[PDB]
């Protein structure tokens, strides 16, 4: 696999994951970052600076979606 | 020019993409005895591989960390499966091996 790197814009993420099918997602605020709240497996998205954290339950393929938005957001090196 | 060069000649940090799946098992036993089961069934499957029971008791299959979530319900545990997007084939893997259980 390779390096990633960039940001991921949580206005901008929230409007894909709509984009995608996704509804009724909520946002917490953090020190410097966001959790996006998603009812599907119970998932959480913790997005600070470089640093993304997909936390949810065994659903493979919801866990795949996320990894596919998240990814096109950054940079592959 | 290498992966780590090309970051650094254009000042980026590198993005962690880290996942954390949380396996349900059902297990009667301790946890203690559930992730010693789980590192046999592991061990086994994956001879190839890099496999570890830490003196902690968690397991590892390369740099795929398996560990007790704190305990529940007293027949379920959680097994709380975490990597990076550097091992992203071997987490899916096991997250989907897991699916099917464990040795009777």
């Amino acid at each position: 696999k390779p390096l990633l790197s960039g940001s991921i814009p949580v206005e901008q993420f929230v409007q894909t994951l709509e984009k995608h099918g996704f509804s009724d997602i909520k946002v917490e605020d953090t020190a410097k970052g966001h959790i996006v709240l998603l009812q599907e497996a119970e998932t959480l998205i913790q997005i600070e600076e470089d640093s993304t954290h997909i936390i949810c339950d065994n659903d493979e393929m919801l866990r795949v979606r996320l990894r596919d938005l998240v990814l096109k957001f950054l940079q592959k090196f | 020019v290498s992966s780590e060069q090309a970051l650094k000649e254009l000042g980026l940090a590198e993005h962690q993409l880290r996942f954390t799946c949380r396996v349900h098992l059902h297990d009667t036993r301790k946890e203690q005895e559930t992730a010693l089961r789980v590192y046999s069934h592991l061990k086994s499957v994956l001879k190839d591989h890099c496999v570890q029971h830490l003196p902690d008791g968690s397991v590892t299959v390369e740099s795929v960390l398996l560990q007790a979530a704190a305990p529940s319900d007293p027949g379920t545990k959680v097994l709380l499966v975490s990597w990076t997007y550097q091992d992203e084939e071997l987490g899916s893997f096991l997250t989907s091996l897991l699916k099917k259980g464990l040795p009777q």
